[PDB]
């Protein structure tokens, strides 16, 4: 039932994730993210719908806290300046292995 | 009379066409899929994975 | 015409409003108004733990602790079973 | 019908518990919390369901109280800093073998 995609893996158990085969510990929300790019793989991600599901409909702030949690998801597994995380221009994120 | 409808003396067969797409799209792709939300099980025996 | 009212959905909707009326009702006062501002049912905007705390005089643990005796007793299948219909 | 995990054994008929062979005393409460931890040993616990099935439903004492009683089953059996019983901020804790 763990869910897998390329090189990243996910126990839906204890919330942890391995890169690669290496086991990698990451922030709650920062994994609520992850989640939603891997439930929803191949599919691109908009900041707002994602603010609507992932975030509670409460949150009143900015919209740079989204670009920064994506900016520590690639610091965390894709370090690579073009990253398997790519990212739409007014449209978002998504998640995909480059052709 | 009945005789008719019993021996099917006139009956025709009709086939229809339903075509159906999947094409890309901003929100990404639509997928020909058994993933279906909230349906139940007692229609989705005829389907195929 | 996308945009125009279904005119079945609607009567939906209010019959839907008015068994989660009667359901907020049969739970006590004081968690059924929590669970209602808590997702802006009565007004235009849900509201964070210390506004209910302002409002009810209370911390913001025991508003988490009703919510959680909100959701406890909402899992009943007496509910359960008559709103999971409404689907 | 013993329960047993790594090195913890327990006996559902007279309650005792043995750690890596050795047999230790401990708490009724404590002994409920111990039980549930094993019976769902390989998913996390967080503290909401803990009260909601552990313990009973008129409990209004703070929540620092579960986490005195996750205290005293570290000092109990697993004293090193590395435990088997793990913690997740905001997830509660879970009981497994350190990859």
């Amino acid at each position: 039932v763990r869910l897998t995609f390329a090189d990243i893996e996910l126990d839906e158990e204890t919330h942890e994730v391995w890169k690669a085969g290496q086991p990698v510990s990451l922030s709650p929300t920062e994994f609520t993210l992850l989640r939603y790019f891997v439930i929803n793989a191949g599919t691109v991600l908009s900041k707002p719908k994602i603010l609507d599901h992932v975030w509670r409909y409460d949150f009143g702030g900015d919209v740079n806290v989204v670009e920064s949690y994506v900016s520590y998801l690639r610091r965390k597994i894709d370090t690579g300046e073009k990253r398997l995380l790519h990212t739409l221009r007014g449209v978002g994120y998504v998640l995909r292995e480059p052709r | 009379s009945n005789r008719l409808v019993e021996e099917d003396v006139l009956t025709s067969i009709h086939i229809e066409e339903h075509e159906i797409d999947a094409r890309d799209t901003k929100l990404g792709a639509e997928e020909i899929t058994r993933d279906i939300p909230n349906i139940s099980d007692e229609v989705l025996a005829d389907l195929d994975e | 015409d996308s945009e125009a009212v279904v005119a079945v959905d609607a009567v939906s909707f209010t019959l839907l409003q008015d068994q989660l009326q009667s359901v907020l009702d049969t739970l006590s006062e004081r968690e059924a108004g929590v669970v209602r501002l808590r997702f802006g049912l009565t007004d235009g905007q849900p509201r964070t733990l210390d506004e209910i705390g302002q409002v009810y005089g209370v911390t913001r643990e025991r508003i988490r602790q009703i919510e959680s005796k909100t959701m406890s007793k909402l899992r009943h299948p007496s509910r359960s079973q008559v709103l999971r219909d409404y689907l």
